[PDB]
C-alpha cells in the first residue's frame, strides 16, 4: 500500500509499505529514497511520534494516510 | 528513558519526555489549569512555522490553540531543510490566550536575544504579540534546554496560583532532571 510523508518543507516522500512494517522499517524506506540516517528521523501521525518498535497497523495507520517527518532537534 | 549525560545538551526526546511528565503530572494535581494547557511537543513547535502553510495548519490542528489558555513552546533553531543543522540553542515561548483581543507571547531566552527571531515568527502564527520576558541567564554551554524544562515547571506553579511571570529567580537542576527521566 501507498503512504505519503510531508517534510517541514511540504515536500511529499511516496513510501510503498505494508500494515505489518514497524515505524523502523518506514525509517529505512526513507533513508532508500532521501538518505536521511533512522536516528535523525522522527515521524509523526495525528499529533503523536511513532515508536520504532510498532508496526503501522498498531497505529492505525492505512493506505494514503500522511506522515510528518520532522528532523532531530538540539540545544 | 531518555538519559541524559552531565553536560549533554537536551535533545528533542528530552524536552518532549519532561513534557509528557508534566502534562500527566498536572492532569492529577490540578485537571482544569490541565486542560487549558498544551505542552506543545518541540517537533510541533517547529512545524508551527514551517513555510509550508499546509504543514503549519496541521500543526495548529494538533496544539488546538482555540481552546487554551496557555501555550508552552520550546522553541529549537533547528533548520527546516538542512539535515546537518539541527540546532544549537533552546528558548521557551508561553503564549497567554486568556484575553482573546491581545494574545501575548513571553519570550523566556536564557541568552537573551538569540532565538527572538524565531520567536516573533511562532507569536504571529498564533496571534500573538511577542514581548521579552526576564529568566536568569545561562552561565555555561549545555543548560538552555533545562532553562526551558524548569522554566516550565516554574510558570506552571505560578499560573496554578492566581501572575508574577519573572524567572530571574528561577533556580535550575539537571541532576533533578535527570531523575525524572531516568526513572
Amino acid at each position: 500500500m501507498q503512504i505519503f510523508v510531508k517534510t517541514l518543507t511540504g515536500k511529499t516522500i511516496t513510501l510503498e509499505v505494508e500494515p505489518s512494517d514497524t515505524i523502523e522499517n518506514v525509517k529505512a524506506k526513507i533513508q532508500d529514497k532521501e538518505g536521511i540516517p533512522p536516528d535523525q528521523q522522527r515521524l509523526i501521525f495525528a499529533g503523536k511520534q511513532l515508536e520504532d518498535g510498532r508496526t503501522l497497523s498498531d497505529y492505525n495507520i492505512q493506505k494514503e494516510s500522511t506522515l510528518h517527518l520532522v528532523l532531530r532537534l538540539r540545544g | 528513558g531518555p538519559v541524559l549525560g552531565p553536560t549533554q545538551w537536551l535533545g528533542d526526546e528530552h524536552i518532549q519526555r519532561d513534557y509528557e511528565l508534566l502534562a500527566q503530572e498536572l492532569q492529577q494535581n490540578n485537571p482544569d489549569l490541565a486542560a487549558r494547557t498544551r505542552f506543545v511537543d518541540p517537533l510541533i513547535a517547529q512545524m508551527l512555522r514551517s513555510p509550508s502553510k499546509e504543514v503549519a495548519e496541521r500543526a495548529l490542528g494538533w496544539v488546538r490553540p482555540g481552546t487554551a489558555d496557555f501555550l508552552f513552546l520550546p522553541v529549537s533553531d533547528a533548520s527546516d531543510t538542512d539535515r546537518h543543522q539541527r540546532g544549537s540553542h533552546w528558548s521557551l515561548l508561553l503564549v497567554d490566550r486568556r484575553d482573546r483581543g491581545r494574545r501575548v507571547a513571553y519570550h523566556y531566552d536564557s541568552t537573551q536575544g538569540y532565538n527572538d527571531g524565531l520567536a516573533a515568527e511562532l507569536a504571529g502564527r498564533l496571534d500573538a504579540n511577542l514581548q521579552q520576558a526576564p529568566i536568569r541567564q545561562q552561565q555555561n554551554s549545555y543548560d538552555c534546554g533545562v532553562f526551558v524544562l524548569d522554566g516550565t515547571r516554574e510558570l506552571v506553579r505560578r499560573l496554578a496560583a492566581r501572575p508574577d511571570l519573572n524567572l530571574n529567580n528561577l533556580v535550575i537542576s539537571r541532576q533533578e532532571l535527570r531523575d525524572r527521566l531516568g526513572a
